[PDB]
């Protein structure tokens, strides 16, 4: 419950946008489950930060 | 033969 | 679709208007409840109160007579109905200068962040501190300079919000420029504010500036 | 089959339409319900009241009379029937004028002012409407009109405070214009928003706006 | 409950008016709301002092 | 090959001018959020 | 540009000679009171 | 000779 953040404007009219994202994959290596089933698991991809707003330095 | 018809609401 | 019937009245007045016999008509006060009515020489039949506040009735006699309505608030008034032959409508009664209460509550609350800017704010001009606030160090050169200008800084407040600060202003330049406080914008400030309210410079300095920051 | 045949009706307005002596007809009011309804002069059969908030009737007379029905909300309307061969119909009221609804004043009041414009313009973009809102007649020149354009309501919302509109701008011209989001106002508008984030148009007419009036 | 304020006459018939009222505007920096709402606050002008009883200093 | 995202969606309200319930002008603002967060984009070629 | 405030309206009375209670003759006088305070002006143009 | 068939089911 403290102070909500800034967005720090551009330096020297268009209206916001939010950022773009960035993605992980993790490169599992087979296993074998306890029930004697064994995997081949794919590369997961997983989102780390949410999108931030932005001020976009167009030509304002 | 001249009485009124008076009501009150509520 | 089509409009009711409106008119003007003063305080018990008598206005003559036509009524349907068949076909209920409706009188209604808009803002008011009707209370009573006293409507003689037709000998009308139907009477009932409706929920919007108005009185609706059913006239059935042949010649011209008087119908008296009273109000909550007592706003009396007459109209003289003439019955017709069908299609029954409906009017409108209000006054004319009694309803006048142009009283307005204050609504449109704003914000709990930009409420308390405020009020910080406001007590860094009239002078009385807030409870739970001191004195610190000027921070040093924390504001931005847009050219041919100064900084002296002067002293500051500080304390579990809103390290408050006052600089100082001085036109190094010779002539008369513009104004945007967009300029002394720095990575931290929650509000500048302009203290001697000019929109153009003119080359002495003498007005100062509040910018209010985090981490106090 | 087909879209409701729509109407009118200021608050005790009259509006000529045509019922069927067979085949029961029925009058629904969107954004509140029917709770009494007095139609003499004709002496129709029997009444029902739903539970959706219609009102179910049904004549057998041969002649032109009157029907008042009434709503919760202290709305009051009248339509002069007149009874003919079949296909029983619906009909739909729209109050041209918003009733009163305490609860949505404090449901308003309760919260801040920036945040309820918010959650009345997320509401008219997703589509579910808050509980409270009922539905009013949109009303026309609600908005000022910078050049060549061609306005056309669409639909509205409003209870008690801040009445919700919808309207479709289109360029009437030949070339690209700027879209600046401040001419669209007028005295009493509270806020504008464009629906597709375009910065300027092309030349069709495919652009929509909210605007979020007061007084509703 | 102590005694009322005195307004200073002038220095050498004009009936009394009020002052003028002074106006204070804060710029807010653009925040965004603890419901990831993005703000662009405007200009912000408050009244800082009420009007005072003066006497005109006209030719009395 | 990787999987990327799909973009947002948002709408900027513009609001007119109003006084405060404290007696405070507030000139007119925009106010941003967003309506349609973004999720995985499904692949239709493997 | 600011939002600038409307001006006030007052009415000054005369108080025409009056005895007191406690006898002590109060010439004639005037006193002054304000009716409609001072509101922001709602612009019409933005 | 106008009445209706009007049911409610639970």
């Amino acid at each position: 419950a403290t102070s909500a953040v800034e967005v720090p404007s551009a330096s020297r009219t268009v209206h916001p946008q939010r950022s773009r994202d960035q993605i992980a994959t993790v490169w599992i290596a087979p296993w074998v489950d306890s029930d004697n089933a064994f995997h081949q698991p794919g590369r997961v991809s997983f989102v780390v930060s949410p999108a931030d707003w932005v001020l976009p330095a167009r030509v304002n | 033969p001249g009485m009124m018809d008076s009501q009150e609401f509520s | 679709a089509q409009s009711p019937a409106t008119i003007s009245l003063p305080q018990g007045g008598q206005f003559r208007l036509s009524i349907s016999n068949t076909d209920p008509n409706m009188i209604f006060i808009p803002g008011d409840k009707v209370t009573a009515i006293t409507a003689p020489g037709g000998m009308l039949a139907d009477k009932r109160l409706t929920t919007a506040g108005g009185v609706l009735f059913t006239s059935v006699a042949t010649r011209t007579f008087t119908i008296f309505v009273e109000t909550a608030l007592g706003q009396t008034f007459s109209v003289v109905a003439t019955p017709v032959k069908g299609e029954g409508r409906v009017y409108r009664l209000m006054s004319a200068e009694p309803p006048s209460r142009p009283e307005t509550r204050k609504w449109e609350t704003a914000q709990a962040y930009e409420k308390l800017l405020i009020s910080l704010n406001r007590a860094v001009l009239t002078g009385d501190i807030p409870d739970g606030y001191g004195e610190v160090k000027p921070l040093s050169d924390g504001i931005r300079l847009p050219g041919g200008f100064s900084v002296t800084p002067l002293k500051a407040w500080a304390g579990d919000q809103l390290r408050a600060d006052r600089y100082e202003l001085r036109n190094a330049n010779t002539w008369g420029v513009a104004l945007r406080e967009q300029d002394f914008w720095k990575p931290g400030v929650r509000a500048v504010m302009f203290d001697n309210n000019a929109q153009t410079l003119m080359g002495g300095g003498r007005m100062t500036v509040t910018v209010i920051r985090g981490n106090g």
